[PDB]
């Protein structure tokens, strides 16, 4: 010859993939990275999140002190995962604004509870019922106290709580609704009058209404509840007829990165950082598949099940 | 691809390189070879894996949020509950899914470009020694063993060496 | 000499518009398509959305049973038209969260009723008016039974009505608000009373509210509006001492892609995936400037007017 | 033009070429002429409609929203809502305006790219046979009658026949 | 010898600036400009926005006419703002919606107030308290008038003020909650009250709760305040038997630009058109890490504190 | 960059070129020259200023909107207004990140072009007169003193002035 030939080329692969560009939807490159998880293996990792399984019971139910809610005094949590099983086994109650008091319970991350002594004076505490048995023995809510009559007298009721410590208090309460004008009178001997709970910047007034409600666990009468928080330097001041489910203490109002979560999802030993009601999935992705829901760090929710970026070349392949 | 090498005037690639992503092919009277180029391969590569992780990383960590799913019929304020996650998660499936096809087609202009960028260093390190024979393949004018497609390979080619005798070959 | 000359160009266009590009703010490309619609045709079109033409009656009106509203029983629609020139012409009322049970039937879709037997015993019913004229003569919503003295006599009505079948039932009732001390004993013959409607998930409590108000179109009172949904397997419980407007049977709650809308924009024999409350408009670009309120596919709203989208090369003439 | 052919080194297009998006102009013995180029006009005209596809794609379909007009004072939850669809209107406003903003960026260069690529694809065809004149041209240094112009106008140009005659005329 | 040599480059600096790109995420290019607006002087400039200090007074306390707040009668504003030292030295209120009224007020930039005569009969006027002194004098809010009984008697008040002007009208009024049955007896002869306040669209009553609230400045007592707007051509319709805080003439409410802020910055003698409550800031560049809250011409609020815009080419120097 | 000019086959810039973007530095009988481009640093400089106008257009003007910081416990209501703005400020924050990474991308990468078009706009003009010597610089092969030079920057170097002159040395 005296002549030779240097040929210049790029690689290329048998299988490669289809992405799509700003051009074209489908087009064959040599390999890509899939951006979207959409998978979940079906459980939930307790680490490094405390993670605290509700069981049987909702967090308002281990708030008020559910018998069958016992366990749950005084805990604390980063996520609270409520089951589709739970049930209530106490009094029966209801609360205006449920989900409001499940957020800020949720949010503040905590049960732990102090103790108070309020002075009633002329009433009979620690009333009981029926429906809300500790071991075949009648009982009540563990956080709240069922005034009512003492020898068939019911003086009406006028309370202070100063708040000297430095942080917010957290008060439950509740109102009691007989279901007879009877019932109303053997409880309070008087007929039906206000409670009034306030203080320096909040004001709740609840006037209590007799009436038949759907029987319950052997009652036709239920239990409204309220909540209220008292600032440093104010005071909660509770002035009531009668009809007062009383509190028995506070809650601490911490503030942090706890929240609540909807799910049956089963709880491993295992380590990932994002949470869903599907159980965890990888956060080595930035974008994610299997649910709007998510607490940890995780990938971003996104409609598309599959984004493959491209990370080779077009494949051309061989004739 | 913007600059017509890959899937242009590469009419297509090699299975059969293995140790890179670009690379050589030759014929001597000495026979055939192969090699890959490790500049070109290191370049391309250090691209696609630096935006690789620029885009998978940290942070959305998000702790209490608002609920999402609703057992109960409420009206406005879950209307608008609702109307707020939905635009959230339209803008962010838009946001997916412009990203992938810009990155995507960066990703492929890019590797075209170190395909030509290799082949212009090649055509300048040969001079008037070689012509472009419009394929991807250069044609030598002059006797090229083994040691200079590997000066080649190497850019310890020295073209005042074999000037003469390629010179004579291309002009008759 | 034995030349040739080879010439590599591009077309051109004496024509050319201006495009938006990340390097300059006007440059001029041979072609372009506009992405933004930004006219209507001032009409909505009667397809493929099935729409329902409130003409003088809102949905509040058509679902109590106004009587100029007649014609809406048991009707269905996919998009809800109200117009600013409807009016009311029966009893006066008012609603609280107004917006909100309006919503919750617009998406549902329908004003399908059931008729249901609610044991009321020594109570007349069927209450009549004027100012709620049907024709000539006196009668109420068609929706709500009023309930009054029988011989000036009413006993405490306390009914149940549970939910056997396999979807919500929707329950609209009220509560009677006199004028004056004397018309609260010539109805119902005791003094102010107690209204309490309950499931085992919700709990409503009204209590009347005697005294005066702006007279409307000749009567001295007014009527609240609520809404209770029942779930299968729940019961709906009612007790009332008097002043209640009792319902006559459920409406059934669906969920679909039924909406609402205000507009005064004629209905048009035409076809049109898009309505906005200026009329349909086309979907073929994505973005539209007509109205941030729509209905059904259409376009997204943004503030520009125009944005072309260059479809060819830069314009180069030919002076 | 990234690319530095069209509104670069192009004085002007053509506005007499209404069969193609490119081509070629031609001056011989036989005379002048011009006949569009099929394959870099497809590909520009193919990309460009692959791209308007993918934007004007069009998911998008809302029934039940929030309310977005309102006749009465109410505050804090009329104040959210407002402000929610006042975030979303300005959020996809930003989104449009980049996205034509771009898109039209890459379609000045991409079909830059194409004039470019055909001007490459014809020198390396002629080989030694042709100079660049700077102005989109090539000077061909033999005689090119209407058969050997159409045969540069397609793939199908031997340089090895006409190169003697060329070589010549361009040394002397 | 017939040689010559061209070679052509590119310039460089010897102190390149570095910058986020696609694939590096920092890299040197010559030159670059910040797009986050990340200092503040810390003071607010008082133009070109109407600018308005709070002082010690809340726009609420403004608005009701707190004694020490009485500079702030008739005053418009783009921006009032609210000081971390503001207290209340009148009789102690509560608004049920506080941040709505406070919104709204805010939002319509101007406290312009009109007396109107309303025809009170049989009752005394201009009730003053101990807790509301004006020096050592005891005295009201200025924008409300407090009626009381005349000679053991309160007549049911009916009174009709019809909107006439082109406008909407804001009257702000109240419901007196007395601290004892006593207290209700010595000032309104009735046992409880009653308030109406009506338009052809709005029903709003209140019932008073008797009960004892937080001693504040001599007072157990608490006042409950409530707004309504009258549109033009509705009336304005009150009723009461006892417990009623008159208004004294109505708010001109207008719409535009204006609205509030929460800061303690000083207000300098400069133009800015940007504010936030660390102080104004320049709006030239795109971005901003100050404070998600702004009020005007703003950059866009983002987590980001550095984001440099490169307007160079690649530094590349020697060694 | 996508061209390989800057980075590339020039291997560093000119920290003693204070005039001008990009320059000629010649060599010849008469030793010394240096000077600047200025259509093309032009080019690059209209194209910077361009998009720099475009990211500071300045157009968010709000005014009365939500409260996004809160000092009493809520619940609901407050989920949402802080979820509707850490929403929106994510939002932002992504288009703030991905609009500085692609316009400096496309900002190198357009430098890195007028670089490359000044080099194709230089060698086209010399057309058989000069050789790439491989480092951003061109061989020519025949005499050239300052006003030759100078004739090459203004666009009016006359190539087959010197054609033959220049042919021999190359060619022997
Ligand atoms: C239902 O239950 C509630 C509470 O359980 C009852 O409300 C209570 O009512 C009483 C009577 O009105 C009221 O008592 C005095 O309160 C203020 C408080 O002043 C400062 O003190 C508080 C508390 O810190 C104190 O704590 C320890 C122990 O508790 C004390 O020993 C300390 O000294 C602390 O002060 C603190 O937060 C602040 O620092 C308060 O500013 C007080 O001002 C009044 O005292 C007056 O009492 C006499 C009235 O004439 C008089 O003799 C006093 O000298 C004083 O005021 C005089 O001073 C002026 C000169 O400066 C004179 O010119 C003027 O004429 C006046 O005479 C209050 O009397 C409680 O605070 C209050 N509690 C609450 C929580 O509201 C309620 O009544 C009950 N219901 C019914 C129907 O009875
Ligand atoms: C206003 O209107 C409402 C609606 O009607 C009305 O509410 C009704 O109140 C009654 C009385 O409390 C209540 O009666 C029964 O409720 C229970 C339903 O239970 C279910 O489960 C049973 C087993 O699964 C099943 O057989 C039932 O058919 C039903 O499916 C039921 O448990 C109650 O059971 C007691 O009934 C009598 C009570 O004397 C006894 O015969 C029974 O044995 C049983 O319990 C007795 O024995 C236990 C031993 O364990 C003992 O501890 C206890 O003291 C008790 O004496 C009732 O039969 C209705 O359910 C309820 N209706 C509802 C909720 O819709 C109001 O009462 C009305 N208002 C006024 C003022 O009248
Ligand atoms: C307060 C109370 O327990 N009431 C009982 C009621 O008892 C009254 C009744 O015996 C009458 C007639 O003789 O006499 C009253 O006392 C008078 C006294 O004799 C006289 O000296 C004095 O002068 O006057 C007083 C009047 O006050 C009695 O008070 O009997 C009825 C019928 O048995 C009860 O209803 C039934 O309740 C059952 C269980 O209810 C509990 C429960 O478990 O829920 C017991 C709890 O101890 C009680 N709570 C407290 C704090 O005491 C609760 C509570 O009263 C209700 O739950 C409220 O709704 O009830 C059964 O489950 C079913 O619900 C009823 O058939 C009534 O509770
Ligand atoms: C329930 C009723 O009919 N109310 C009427 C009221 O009727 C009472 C009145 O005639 C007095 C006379 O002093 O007698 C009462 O009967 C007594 C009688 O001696 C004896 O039979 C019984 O044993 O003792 C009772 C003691 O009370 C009557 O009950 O008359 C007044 C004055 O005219 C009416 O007010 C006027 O109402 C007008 C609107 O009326 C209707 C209507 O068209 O809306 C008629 C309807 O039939 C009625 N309701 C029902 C359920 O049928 C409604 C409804 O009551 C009101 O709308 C409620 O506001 O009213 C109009 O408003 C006019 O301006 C009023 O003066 C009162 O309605
Ligand atoms: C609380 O404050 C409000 C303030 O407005 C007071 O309400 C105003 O006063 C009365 C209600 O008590 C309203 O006047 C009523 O108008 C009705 C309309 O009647 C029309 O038709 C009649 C023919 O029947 C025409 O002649 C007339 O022009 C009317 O246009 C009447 O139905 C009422 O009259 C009734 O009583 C008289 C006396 O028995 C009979 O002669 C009548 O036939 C009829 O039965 C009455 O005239 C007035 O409109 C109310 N104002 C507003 C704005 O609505 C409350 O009184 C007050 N409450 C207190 C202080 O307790
Ligand atoms: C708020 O807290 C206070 C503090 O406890 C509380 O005050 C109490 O109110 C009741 C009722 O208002 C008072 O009891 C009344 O006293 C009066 C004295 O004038 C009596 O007339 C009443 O008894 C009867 O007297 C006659 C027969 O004896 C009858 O002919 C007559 O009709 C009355 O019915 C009744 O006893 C009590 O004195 C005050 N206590 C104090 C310490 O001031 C108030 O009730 C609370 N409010 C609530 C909870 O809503
Ligand atoms: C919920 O539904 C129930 C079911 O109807 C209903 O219960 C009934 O309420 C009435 C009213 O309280 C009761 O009737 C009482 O019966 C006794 C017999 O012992 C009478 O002595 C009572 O007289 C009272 O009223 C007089 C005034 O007229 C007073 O002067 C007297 O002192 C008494 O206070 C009264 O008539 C009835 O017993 C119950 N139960 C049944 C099975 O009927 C209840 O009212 C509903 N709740 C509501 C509507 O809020
Ligand atoms: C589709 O329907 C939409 C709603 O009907 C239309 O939007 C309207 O477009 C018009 C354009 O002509 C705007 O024009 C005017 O705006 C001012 C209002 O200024 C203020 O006036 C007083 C101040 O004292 C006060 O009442 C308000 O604060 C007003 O803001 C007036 O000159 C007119 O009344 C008219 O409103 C409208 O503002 C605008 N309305 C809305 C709700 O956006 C749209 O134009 C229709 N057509 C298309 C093709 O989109
Ligand atoms: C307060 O109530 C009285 C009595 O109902 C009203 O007096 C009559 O009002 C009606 C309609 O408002 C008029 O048609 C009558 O002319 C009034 N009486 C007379 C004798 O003419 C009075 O108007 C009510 N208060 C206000 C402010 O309107
Ligand atoms: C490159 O390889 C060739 C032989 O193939 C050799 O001549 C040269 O020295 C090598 N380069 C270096 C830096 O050793
Ligand atoms: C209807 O209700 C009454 C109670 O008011 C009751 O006595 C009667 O049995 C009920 N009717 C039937 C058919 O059960
Ligand atoms: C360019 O250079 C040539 C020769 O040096 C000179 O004749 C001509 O006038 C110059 N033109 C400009 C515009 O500098």
């Amino acid at each position: 010859n005296s002549m030779a030939t240097l040929c210049l080329g790029h690689h290329a692969v048998p299988n490669g993939t289809l992405v799509k560009t700003i051009t074209d939807d489908q087009i064959e490159v040599t390999n890509a990275t899939e951006l979207v998880q959409s998978s979940s293996t079906g459980r939930i990792c307790n680490s490094p999140h405390q993670i605290l399984d509700g069981k049987n019971c909702t967090l308002i139910d281990a708030l008020l002190g559910d018998p069958h809610c016992d366990d749950f005094q005084n805990k604390e949590w980063d996520l609270f995962v409520e089951r589709s099983t739970a049930y209530s086994n106490c009094y029966p109650y209801y609360v205006p604004d449920y989900a409001t008091l499940r957020s800020l319970v949720a949010s503040s991350g905590n049960l732990e509870f102090t103790q108070e002594s309020f002075n009633w004076t002329g009433v009979a505490q620690d009333g009981s019922s029926y429906a809300c048995r500790r071991g075949s023995v009648n009982s009540f809510f563990s956080r709240l106290n069922w005034l009512y009559n003492l020898n068939y007298k019911y003086p009406e009721q006028n309370v202070t709580m100063p708040n000297n410590d430095k942080f917010d208090k957290l008060y439950i309460w509740g109102v009691h609704h007989p279901g007879t004008d009877k019932d109303q009178t053997n409880l309070y001997v008087q007929a039906s009058g206000r409670v009034i709970v306030s203080t320096k910047r909040s004001q709740q007034t609840v006037i209590p209404n007799i009436g038949s409600r759907p029987w319950v666990r052997g009652v036709s009468s239920i239990i409204s509840i309220y909540w209220t928080i008292v600032k440093p330097g104010d005071i909660l001041l509770i002035n009531s007829t009668g009809n007062l489910i009383a509190p028995r203490g506070y809650f601490k109002i911490q503030s942090g990165k706890s929240s609540i979560m909807r799910s049956d999802a089963h709880i491993d030993e295992c380590n990932s950082e994002c949470i869903t009601p599907n159980g965890s999935i990888p956060n080595d992705k930035p974008f994610q598949n299997v649910n709007k829901i998510t607490y940890g760090a995780c990938p971003r929710y996104v409609k598309q099940n599959t984004l493959k970026l491209a990370t080779g070349m077009r494949n051309v392949p061989e004739k | 691809g913007i600059f017509g090498a890959i899937a242009g005037f590469i009419e297509n690639g090699w299975e059969g390189m293995v140790d890179g992503w670009y690379g050589f092919r030759h014929q001597n009277s000495e026979g055939t070879g192969q090699a890959a180029d490790l500049k070109s391969t290191q370049a391309a590569i250090n691209q696609i894996t630096g935006k690789l992780n620029r885009v998978i990383k940290k942070t959305n960590e998000k702790f209490h949020q608002i609920e999402k799913e609703f057992s109960e019929v409420e009206g406005r304020i879950q209307d608008l509950e609702k109307y707020v996650e939905d635009t959230k998660i339209d803008l962010w499936s838009y946001n997916a899914e412009l990203l992938v096809a810009l990155e995507n087609q960066h990703t492929i202009d890019l590797t075209d470009s170190e395909m030509s960028k290799l082949f212009e260093r090649t055509r300048r390190q040969l001079r008037e020694n070689a012509e472009d024979m419009g394929n991807g393949c250069f044609k030598i004018y002059h006797k090229c063993d083994n040691a200079c497609i590997g000066s080649i390979r190497n850019g310890t080619y020295d073209h005042d060496i074999y000037r003469n005798e390629a010179l004579n070959n291309r002009f008759q």
